[PDB]
């Protein structure tokens, strides 16, 4: 009974994924004044299936890896994190209900850039392994912001743990009481996932078939709704009757796909940064701001007897 | 004596030995150190642990953060070493013989 | 050269994470509180030289809560004389080890 | 015009509603028509054990009350 | 060295209190209220003693005294505890917080019959 | 075999540390090292201390190893090897894996029952959870008075790491 | 370096040893290890040759390895005892692997293989910090858990240090390797007198950093890092020739100059518990230190004199060097036999 | 308004803190019962087990002291199946 | 002082909210007047078992049950 | 257990669609194909300017394993000095930042 609630929560999320190259072709259609697929399905539901079955039998690019171990390793560890960052996720109730949730989330994403850095080495060339140095570098460094600002909204939580995270948002949306915190977590997670106006590496696994390109596009986009799913619970909180649960995941999945749109109308809308500009933008702008506002979340709930409880 | 704690030290004697025989570069000698403090980390944790003493919590993550300082060091001796010769072999590293 | 500027200054810099029995957070006692504490009671102000034939008893006590290699040692033979008597046949085990009882509480 | 990137928007709304109903009513059906116990402490813990010990049938979640005490 | 003296399982034997957490928590205000004083009696020898051997009494007068607790409700207010207790038992974390009628009617009945 | 799961963990932590110390290459090294720290990260996770194993994945695994394979790639100049078709590129590696968990399953023999059923660790080995806590974490606790009671102990790891940050960039300027 | 960066990292350093003295927790002497050789690692990297980097990469991986060591004997102490109180230990595998520990970390032999090496490859004044303010925190703990140290691992460990430091000194004319090799000797006479007094470790732990920074602020104010290059001194500074060499006969223990003091006082504390063959054979080897340490003496105020004609240009300046307390440590290094009573203030 | 529902939820946190506190002393005095009922029927075992061994003391304390020593997770559940020891001591470890 | 900061919040603003925001969570705990309710709040918050005194016959202040005068109140956390 | 098994159930599905998308196209007999980059071979340039990024990183991720419990540190009851050392490990963490900054140590990658 309990892989009946495994195998619902991982292939929707492949569904999910499916249908999200078809959502960002139409919103980016619609967007630049002309229309995304509508020719292969009825308005384009046909496009992801007949895109799955083109890029499954595609040719194999037929690399000499300079390891076969880690070329096999960075897909299976790229999907294999991107489908774990979801058991924990409250909506509203989590498959996976642990006290460290949060914690659990931002280590799993630690372990992300491992896919990039032993795809980048497992290919011979070595421009390719510059570009996934480069992008394994700014997603370290935006981890850190993402481990600061994290942290800094917990400190209005109480605990690492994600359920509760639905108690504390039952009087106002979080982002209230921490919007610079919430634009600043915004895009730095617009900057982990390698997202325009962060993705540099299509201005570092090339190396790999149709196949395996396509296993890491699941998987980023995997981390997209998840990222997505996860600061819609984490500032924009829903309401949740504990007896219809339901109202809760329909109202954070509305949520969620409008800050999915909201990725794809970013992505729609910016040039992109050059790769010391990003860097300019962590290090000197994002950084101070996110520690200074570091030191007022914490000493904030004390000044105002607001402590959130541990419990 | 105890018995997971056996398997934790024979974990840290094998990195030791394997920090104590050299094969080619200093990235392993690297990693055979930081296996070492790996092996340290588990060993403290599942005392600390298994004693219920509670103020030790936060001993092995001072032991984390010292000695991935020291990490972060050995990375730096080994780039500095690695822009002198162009590679980071240990048989580069002999001219104090004379 | 121990220089002691901590109970020079009366300043507390790391005694309070030096034993088991000291004051923790919300009162935890530690698995082997009373034992260190006998033990430390006993040493006390004693000297070592003293201390190691003197409270010997208390520290083999305390070592012994802190292992259990005295007590694993007791329990690996009742298990395995128990083995012993299941293959041979002269034991059988009793309703509340084979998970049929309801437990007490 | 804009509106039709509602079907997919809509398919994927879909698939982000299945887990969620998924694992509140497995949480349902395997808990005895309740939410999941939650037991982040070991309080929690040891009244979910106790329980599982008084229920008689070997589940947390059968409750016994007045009825069962004299 | 020496034989550690146990209770005989006669010793042990004590009508217990057989319902479960949900139950216990919802009327777990009214028993710190009206079975204070063997409860304080034990928790004062259980501190005291050390040892769970020398305590067996005063805990077969804390089991006694819940007993009587939970009659004198069974006597009384059996229903609103039902209903309270029910929409304890409901949830995941036991929240006073979601069961506030029911915590209201069973005070109530609790205050006027007993 | 499910009780013995620490021990089975510490097993292979044992083997990943051979496996890494034997040296075949740093890359290789690095790959069994991350390997390892994850399966020891089992065993802090087997007795309950769950902020000391996600500090493991979030911190050790997570930047320090990162950063070991960050400067290994920056080194050791790459170089191809065997790439023929599907059997030999990925059954090759199918088989070596067979082999290394059925070496995982083999050193776990007749001697070593040995060794394991004349001190046997199970019945009476994670004691973690004898008795009740309360409500909370008696490790979380410990971590959190960090900032209470060990004020020397944060004075003195904060100034080792502003001291780690103004020395490395002493020394990697090269001036 | 920038001398606020400098001065804080001194600091650091002094900082470092200073927590390993007074802390009685064993993480914070671990820590107290970690932070020292963190801090001074930039101190032997001032110059930027690749010299100084294989030296403080040498220095690094040989201190790295005893600071696990120190920590596992750390853990194996927390499993045999529950505690945390730096004092005695309470298992024979955490004595030896602390023992160990901190032999690696005094370059003691067999653990002495890269002393001459890292002293070589670094400056003169961070050779000096090297082998004077680097040994205190190590004999700091040897000196804590004395009731803990075997006894024929240690006064191994000191005989075949002495016996190394002596038969190093043969073939150099490196002055850097010479002092590093005369720091295992006399670490060698430190850690033989420890579990009989250490009071008289004390005294050579003093008279020995005293003698060695008289000699490294000597090499330093005549800029002279080999034998050849010390022997034209006494065309450049005539009072540097007899200063350099009268505290280098101090240094191999020859009286009546304070650096027999601590020899004489060993042999003398190590005769009372009926060990007679240990003090006489040391000693032996002493005077093996003493035969190449005056063939060098012979070289610099002796045979080897000749000059070159830039001295005469040499001649037209002064020493503008700051030689900070060497008239204090060259009379603290030869005429301090006299007040050898002196020694109770280290009980 | 995180002011206002914060200081709720330590007022909630509270009175969740006082229930337990009221429950305490039935779950320690049953609590007492468990582990002394266990260890009775171990003791019984052993000594219709420990028969044929010679030398051998039913319920001998490893300790020098008289003094209750709080019982291992093996002296409780030592004796017992493979299910019990999972849930007693994996429990709460692997629960969700 | 007053040129300058003009110039600072025309060049770098960020770093100018930067430094003012850290500058409060430094100076504003210190002058506020619920700093002293955190601590209330915190040590009010029962963690343990509040294990009970024997009676001597001489403590006039703690109770005999919860619902006696004396001892400790919350009365102000329920006011506030 | 559970999340064992889900972590079994997620690396077999991410294993098992890895080996189909290496499989299923070599089920083709497309064509053998003959001799299958920027610079042309020469070595790996190192840059020290992306090591020292990555060693800012482990430092400045050190010091956020230091802040980690905060959320729990905020619960005690000695609240003056867990501020005051929460407030002294940011601002340790921002004096570091503002070293690397006053170095030109974040130049060409600020
Ligand atoms: C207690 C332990 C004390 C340990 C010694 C502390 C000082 C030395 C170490 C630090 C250091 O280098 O300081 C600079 C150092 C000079 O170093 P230098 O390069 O050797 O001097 C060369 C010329 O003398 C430079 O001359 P100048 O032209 O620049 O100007 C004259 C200068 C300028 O004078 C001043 O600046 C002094 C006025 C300001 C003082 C501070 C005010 C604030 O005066 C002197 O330097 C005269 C000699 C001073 C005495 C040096 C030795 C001190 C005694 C060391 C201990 C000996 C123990 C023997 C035990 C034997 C038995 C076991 O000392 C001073 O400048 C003042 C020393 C004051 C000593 C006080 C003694 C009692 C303390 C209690
Ligand atoms: C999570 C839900 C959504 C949240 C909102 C996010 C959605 C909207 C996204 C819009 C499109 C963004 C596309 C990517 C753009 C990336 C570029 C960018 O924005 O760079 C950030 C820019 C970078 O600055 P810059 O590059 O423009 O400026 C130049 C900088 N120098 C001079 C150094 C070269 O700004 C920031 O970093 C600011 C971040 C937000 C800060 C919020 C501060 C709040 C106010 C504090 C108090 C102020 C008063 C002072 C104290 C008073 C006390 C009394
Ligand atoms: C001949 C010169 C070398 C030997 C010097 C011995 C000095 C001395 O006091 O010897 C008496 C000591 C007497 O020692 P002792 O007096 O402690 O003897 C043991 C104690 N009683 C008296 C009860 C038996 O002789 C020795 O120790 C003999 C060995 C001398 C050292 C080894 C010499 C090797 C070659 C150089
Ligand atoms: C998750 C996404 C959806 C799932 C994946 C796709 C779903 C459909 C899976 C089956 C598709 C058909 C088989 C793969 C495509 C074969 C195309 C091709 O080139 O065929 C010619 C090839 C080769 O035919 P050939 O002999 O003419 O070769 C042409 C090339 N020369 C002449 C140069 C040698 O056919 C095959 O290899 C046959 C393989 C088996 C056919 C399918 C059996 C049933 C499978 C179910
Ligand atoms: C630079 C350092 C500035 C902050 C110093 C510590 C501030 C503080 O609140 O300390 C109180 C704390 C603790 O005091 P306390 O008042 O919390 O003590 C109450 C007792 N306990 C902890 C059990 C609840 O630390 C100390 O008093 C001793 C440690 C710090 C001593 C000073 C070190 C200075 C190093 C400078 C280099
Ligand atoms: C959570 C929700 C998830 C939803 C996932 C799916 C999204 C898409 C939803 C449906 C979209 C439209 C489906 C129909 C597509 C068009 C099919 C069609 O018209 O095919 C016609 C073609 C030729 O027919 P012919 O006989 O030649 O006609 C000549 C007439 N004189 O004949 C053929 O091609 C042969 C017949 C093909 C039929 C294909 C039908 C669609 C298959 C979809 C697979 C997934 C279904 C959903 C699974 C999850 C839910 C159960
Ligand atoms: C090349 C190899 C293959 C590579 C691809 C696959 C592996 C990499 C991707 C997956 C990584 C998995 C990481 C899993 C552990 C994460 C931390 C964790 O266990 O957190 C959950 C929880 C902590 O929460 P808490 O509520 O405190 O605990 C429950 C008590 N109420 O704790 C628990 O609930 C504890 C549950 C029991 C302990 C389980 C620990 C994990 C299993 C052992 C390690 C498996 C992974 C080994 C390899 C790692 C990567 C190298
Ligand atoms: C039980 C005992 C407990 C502890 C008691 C006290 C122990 C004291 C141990 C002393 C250790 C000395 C270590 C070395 C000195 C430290 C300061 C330093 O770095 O000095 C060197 C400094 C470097 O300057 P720099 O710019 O590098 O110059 C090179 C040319 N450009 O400047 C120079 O190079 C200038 C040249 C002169 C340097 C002279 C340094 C002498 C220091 C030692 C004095 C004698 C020891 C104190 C008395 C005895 C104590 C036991
Ligand atoms: C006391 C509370 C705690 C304070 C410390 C913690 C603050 C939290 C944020 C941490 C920031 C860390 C990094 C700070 C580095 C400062 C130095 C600096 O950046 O100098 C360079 C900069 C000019 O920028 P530039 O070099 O040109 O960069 C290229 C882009 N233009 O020059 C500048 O931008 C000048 C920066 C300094 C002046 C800022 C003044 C702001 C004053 C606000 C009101 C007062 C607030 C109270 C605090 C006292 C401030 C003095």
């Amino acid at each position: 009974m309990f892989m009946i609630n495994v195998l619902t929560l991982i292939i929707p999320i492949l569904l999910a994924v499916a249908f999200l190259t078809l959502v960002e072709r139409k919103v980016l259609g619609y967007m630049q004044f002309r229309k995304g697929p509508n020719v292969v399905g009825p308005y384009g539901l046909l496009q992801p299936i007949a895109d799955a079955i083109k890029l499954f039998i595609k040719e194999p690019l037929r690399p000499a890896t300079s390891s076969i171990s880690m070329f096999i390793l960075a897909p299976i560890l790229a999907l294999t994190l991107a489908l774990t960052m979801w058991i924990p996720l409250p909506m509203p109730y989590p498959l996976i209900n642990m006290n460290l949730g949060v914690l659990f989330m931002l280590a799993m994403s630690s372990l992300a850039v491992y896919s990039i850095l032993w795809s980048g080495w497992a290919s011979n060339s070595k421009y390719a392994l510059i570009g996934a140095l480069r992008a394994v570098a700014q997603t370290i460094s935006y981890e850190v912001t993402l481990a600061i600002i994290l942290l800094s909204v917990l400190l209005m939580n109480g605990s690492f743990t994600l359920s509760t995270l639905i108690i504390t948002q039952e009087q106002v949306w979080l982002i209230f009481p921490a919007w610079p915190l919430a634009m600043m977590w915004f895009i730095s997670t617009l900057a982990e996932t390698n997202r325009a106006p962060f993705d540099l590496t299509e201005g570092f696994n090339v190396e790999y078939a149709a196949g395996p390109f396509a296993l890491f596009f699941m998987a980023e986009y995997a981390n997209i709704i998840m990222m997505n799913i996860f600061t819609t619970t984490l500032f924009l909180g829903a309401f949740h009757n504990p007896y219809m649960p339901e109202l809760y995941t329909i109202n954070f999945t509305i949520k969620s796909l409008l800050l999915s749109i909201t990725f794809l109308w970013i992505r729609a809308s910016y040039p992109r940064f050059r790769y010391d500009q990003l860097m300019h933008l962590l290090w000197k702008n994002f950084l101070p701001l996110t520690l200074a506002l570091c030191m007022w979340h914490v000493s904030l709930p004390i000044l105002l007897s607001s402590i959130p409880p541990q419990t | 004596m105890s018995l997971v704690y056996m398997n934790i030290m024979m974990a840290f004697t094998v990195s030791l030995t394997g920090l104590l025989m050299y094969r080619s570069h200093l990235m392993s000698s690297l990693l055979c150190l930081e296996g070492m403090m790996l092996s340290l980390f588990i060993l403290a944790t599942l005392m600390i642990l298994n004693s219920h003493f509670t103020l030790a919590s936060m001993m092995p993550i001072i032991l984390l953060v010292f000695a991935a300082c020291e990490a972060a060091l050995g990375l730096s001796l080994l780039v500095m070493v690695s822009n002198t010769y162009g590679t980071d072999y240990v048989q580069n590293l002999n001219l104090l013989q004379c | 050269p121990f220089f002691d500027v901590q109970k020079k200054l009366g300043v507390d810099l790391d005694h309070w994470m030096t034993i088991q029995s000291a004051e923790q957070p919300h009162r935890i006692p530690a698995r082997c509180h009373a034992f260190e504490k006998e033990w430390i009671e006993c040493a006390h102000g004693i000297g070592s030289i003293r201390a190691e034939k003197e409270c010997k008893i208390e520290f083999e006590d305390f070592r012994e809560c802190l292992l259990r290699q005295k007590t694993m040692k007791r329990l690996n033979a009742i298990k395995r004389q128990r083995d012993k008597l299941i293959k041979e046949g002269k034991y059988t085990p009793p309703p509340h080890h084979s998970g049929q009882e309801d437990l007490r509480p | 015009m804009w509106f039709e990137v509602l079907p997919g928007i809509a398919v994927m709304g879909v698939c982000l509603f299945i887990p969620g109903m998924a694992t509140a009513r497995i949480h349902r059906f395997s808990n005895g028509g309740r939410e999941k116990r939650v037991a982040h402490y070991s309080y929690q813990w040891y009244l979910m054990e106790r329980d599982r010990r008084v229920s008689g049938v070997n589940r947390y979640y059968v409750s016994k009350g007045l009825e069962n005490i004299d | 060295p020496g034989i550690v003296e146990l209770p005989s399982l006669e010793d042990l034997k004590v009508q217990e209190v057989k319902v479960s957490s949900s139950v216990l928590k919802a009327a777990a205000h009214h028993y710190g209220a009206q079975c204070d004083k063997p409860n304080k009696e034990f928790m004062l020898c259980r501190w005291e003693e050390k040892d769970p051997r020398r305590c067996l009494e005063e805990g077969k007068l804390v089991n006694q005294c819940a007993l009587e607790f939970f009659r004198q409700i069974k006597r009384h207010c059996a229903e609103p505890f039902t209903e309270y207790w029910t929409c304890i038992d409901y949830s995941g974390l036991q929240l006073f917080r979601r069961c506030r009628k029911e915590q209201a009617q069973f005070d109530k009945c609790v205050l006027d019959k007993l | 075999m499910m009780t013995y799961i620490v021990f089975i963990l510490s097993i292979i932590f044992v083997m990943g540390f051979v496996g890494f110390s034997s040296k075949p290459s740093p890359i290789y090294g690095g790959l069994g090292l991350i390997v390892s720290g994850g399966v020891g990260c089992g065993i802090v996770l087997n007795f309950g201390g769950s902020f000391l194993g996600l500090m493991v994945f979030l911190i050790y695994l997570g930047g320090m190893m990162v950063v070991f394979g960050y400067t290994t790639a920056m080194a050791t100049e790459q170089y191809p090897e065997v790439w023929v078709s599907n059997k030999v590129v990925l059954g090759t590696f199918i088989t070596g894996l067979l082999m290394e968990f059925l070496m995982v399953y083999y050193v776990l023999k007749d001697k070593e029952v040995e060794i394991v059923f004349k001190f046997n660790g199970m019945g009476d080995w994670v004691i973690y959870d004898t008795g009740d806590s309360g409500f909370f974490s008696e490790e979380a606790m410990g971590i959190a008075a960090l900032y209470s009671y060990g004020t020397w102990l944060v004075i003195v790891t904060g100034w080792s790491l502003l001291i780690g940050v103004v020395v490395i960039m002493e020394i990697t300027r090269g001036n | 370096m920038n001398p606020i960066i400098l001065i804080i990292i001194l600091m650091t350093v002094m900082l470092g040893t200073i927590i390993v003295m007074i802390s009685t927790h064993w993480l914070l002497i671990w820590i107290g290890f970690e932070m020292n050789m963190l801090a001074i690692i930039p101190i032997m990297m001032k110059k930027h040759n690749p010299r100084a980097t294989e030296a403080s990469t040498k220095y690094f991986l040989t201190q790295s390895t005893a600071s696990m060591l120190l920590m596992m004997a750390i853990i194996i102490n927390l499993m045999f005892s529950g505690q945390w109180t730096v004092m005695k230990l309470f298992n024979p595998m955490a004595s030896m692997l602390m023992t160990m520990a901190l032999a690696m970390k005094l370059g003691m032999a067999p653990f002495h293989f890269w002393v001459p090496e890292v002293t070589q490859g670094i400056p003169l004044s961070s050779g000096l910090i090297l082998l004077t303010w680097q040994k205190l925190a190590p004999m700091s703990v040897l000196y804590q858990i004395l009731p803990s140290i075997n006894l024929d691992l240690i006064l191994t460990l000191s005989i075949l240090s002495i016996t190394i430091g002596g038969w190093g000194g043969l073939n150099q004319t490196q002055l850097r390797k010479i002092m590093a090799y005369s720091s295992i000797a006399h670490m060698g006479w430190m850690t033989a007198v420890l579990l009989y007094n250490p009071t008289m470790t004390l005294l050579n732990l003093i008279i020995y950093i005293i003698m060695t920074s008289t000699m490294f602020t000597l090499f330093m104010a005549n800029s002279t890092t080999t034998t050849l290059s010390l022997s034209h001194t006494w065309n450049k500074a005539p009072i540097m020739t007899i200063l350099v060499l009268i505290t280098l006969l101090s240094m191999g223990g020859l009286p009546p100059l304070s650096g027999f003091m601590p020899k004489w006082m060993i042999i003398q504390e190590m005769t009372k518990n009926d060990s007679i063959i240990l003090p006489t054979l040391m000693a032996i080897t002493a005077l093996l230190n003493l035969y190449f340490y005056m063939r060098l003496t012979y070289s610099t105020a002796l045979t080897m004199f000749p000059s070159t004609n830039n001295m005469k240009m040499k001649w037209q300046f002064p020493t503008t060097k700051r030689m900070t307390l060497l008239p204090t440590m060259t009379v603290l290094s030869t005429m301090l036999l006299p007040l050898t009573p002196i020694l109770s203030i280290l009980e | 308004s995180m002011m206002r529902w914060n200081r709720e939820r330590r007022r909630l946190q509270i009175e969740d803190f006082e229930a337990r506190i009221a429950l305490m002393p039935l779950l320690q005095a049953e609590k007492d019962r468990r582990v002394l009922q266990m260890l009775r029927e171990n003791l019984e075992e052993e000594a219709t087990i420990m028969k044929d061994v010679p030398g051998w003391k039913v319920g001998e304390s490893v300790f020098h002291t008289t003094r209750w020593v709080t019982p291992m997770m093996g002296e409780l559940y030592g004796l017992r199946t493979g299910e019990e020891i999972l849930s007693s001591t994996y429990g709460f470890i692997w629960y969700t | 002082v007053a040129a300058f900061l003009k110039n600072v919040w025309a060049k770098e603003p960020v770093l100018v909210a930067s430094f003012a925001i850290a500058g409060l969570a430094v100076i504003l705990p210190t002058l506020s007047p619920y700093t002293k309710y955190s601590l209330m709040i915190n040590r009010a918050t029962p963690y343990n078992y509040p294990v009970p005194l024997r009676d001597d016959g001489n403590m006039p202040d703690v109770p005999s049950h919860p619902q006696d005068p004396q001892g400790p109140s919350l009365e102000w956390l329920k006011r506030l | 257990m559970n999340l064992m098994i889900t972590l079994l159930t997620n690396f077999t599905l991410a294993t098992l669609l890895v080996t189909i998308a290496f499989w299923l196209p070599q089920l083709n007999v497309y064509s053998e194909k003959t001799s299958p980059d920027p610079m042309g071979s020469a070595r790996l340039p190192f840059s020290m300017k992306f090591f020292l990024v990555a060693i800012t990183f482990l430092l400045f991720d050190l010091e956020i394993a230091l802040l980690l419990p905060l959320p729990w540190a905020s619960q005690t009851t000695n609240l003056n000095t867990m501020l005051t050392m929460a407030l002294l490990l940011i601002f340790l963490l921002a004096v570091s930042l503002a070293y690397e900054w006053t170095q030109k140590g974040l130049e060409w990658t600020e």
